């Protein structure tokens, strides 16, 4: 007699604010005496956070805490942070690309492989470790 | 040093009882597309 | 090139005459100031005035690539690559621009390996239960912007050789001239795949002298 297309995820890294539900959801929670008795400019909020430590930012480490090991979204930023791999927009060997590449070889790194290709070392050179001389000046 | 501390953080969603509907909405509507500019932001940022 | 064409002052045509001797006269290190200061202006000349209209407007609102959501991406596309008259695509590289971009819509807003909603792009014959079809799997499109690879991915495929250029302008920078320029001929013929249906957004060559 003769002679399916699968998709496959990309990170989509997201800033995680808060949800708000609304408002009748959120009345319910706080004693309906609390409308108009608070002066709001003596209530002290938390509007954005963030950290640079051994787990990388506060979304990785986040990660790694609540979890114990990362997500797509997660394993790009630790790859990127790291440096493993890096952003390309343009042509490259010949063909046009745009995407991640290996920061090293140059080569195209789809988000899908990011985990098989780094996971391994990232984890090996991230949190609670043997220390590194070349990052402390020898 | 003796240098003894303690925070408490209470979640933000008592924060909203305190005021109206009308104030909460355009705090919410407000959030929203400061979130979405912020999004935009911090993936050009990345990438670049 | 920069040779002479005899065409019919019509708005599109008097809106090139205008760059020509405004913008792309300009030396190379003064066109991008040029164009970003006048952005506002250059964006309602082509939303006006052109055959090829600025590609980020929602609704009559100006923006950017950046400032779009995928749906709102999505639609925009079928809104200025389908004809409804002839209920058909005017060509099928377009057909297949729309249908990369939800595949990639797809890819953006999938969590595991699935199978794509759009297996062949004939089902983008009925543009619109296909977008219903994308953007209900994932809803979370419908309210974000572009991810800015997306942006990038987006106008690389603009500029893609084996396609019929897109009938419109997506971004302002170094090649506006050709975005502005290129395929400007076959639009005459086709008033039904122009904005309006508008034959003053088109150029019409013809001669001074036998006009008469």
């Amino acid at each position: 007699n003769g002679n399916q297309v699968e998709i496959q995820p990309r990170a989509n890294i997201q800033l995680d604010f808060p949800e708000l539900k609304p408002y009748k959801q959120v009345k319910q929670i706080a004693p309906a005496e609390l409308e108009g008795l608070l002066d709001l400019e003596r209530v002290i909020v938390v509007t954005g956070f963030a950290e640079v430590g051994p787990w990388g930012s506060a979304r990785t480490r986040w990660e790694m805490e609540a979890f114990g090991e990362f997500s797509l979204e997660g394993c790009v930023e630790m790859a990127w942070i790291m440096g493993f791999i890096s952003y390309h927009n343009g042509n490259l060997k010949g063909r046009p690309y745009t995407g991640w590449v290996d920061s090293k070889t140059k080569e195209p790194v789809d988000d899908k492989d990011v985990k098989a290709k780094y996971e391994t070392s990232i984890l090996e050179h991230s949190g609670i470790r043997l220390i590194e001389p070349e990052l402390f000046n020898g | 040093g003796q240098k003894g501390g303690q925070a408490i953080v209470v979640h933000p969603d008592y924060l909203y009882g305190a005021i109206t509907e009308d104030r909460y909405n355009e705090y919410v509507a407000k959030v929203s597309a400061r979130e979405k500019s912020a999004y935009k932001f911090f993936h050009n940022g990345m990438i670049y | 090139m920069g040779e002479p064409i005899h065409k019919i002052a019509t708005r599109g045509v008097m809106l090139w005459k205008e760059f020509d001797e405004t913008i792309f006269n300009l030396p190379k290190n003064k066109l991008v100031p040029t164009l970003e200061a006048k952005r506002d202006y250059i964006i309602s000349r082509l939303n006006a005035d052109f055959q090829k209209p600025w590609f980020a407007t929602v609704n009559g609102q100006a923006r950017d690539l950046a400032t779009m959501t995928y749906e709102e991406v999505a639609k925009r596309l079928v809104e200025l690559m389908f004809i409804r008259s002839t209920n058909s695509w005017f060509d099928v590289t377009w057909r297949t621009f729309t249908g990369d971009f939800l595949r990639r819509v797809e890819e953006r807003f999938t969590k595991s390996k699935t199978l794509s909603l759009i297996q062949s792009y004939s089902l983008l014959d009925k543009p619109d239960e296909a977008i219903e079809k994308v953007f209900n799997a994932y809803p979370a499109a419908r309210e974000q912007f572009l991810n800015a690879q997306d942006i990038d991915h987006f106008l690389s495929m603009c500029q893609n050789p084996m396609q019929k250029p897109v009938p419109f302008v997506p971004v302002l920078d170094r090649r506006f001239e050709i975005f502005f320029k290129k395929d400007s001929l076959w639009q005459s013929e086709h008033l039904e795949a122009v904005v309006d249906q508008d034959v003053q957004r088109t150029c019409i060559l013809h001669g001074p002298v036998a006009a008469q």
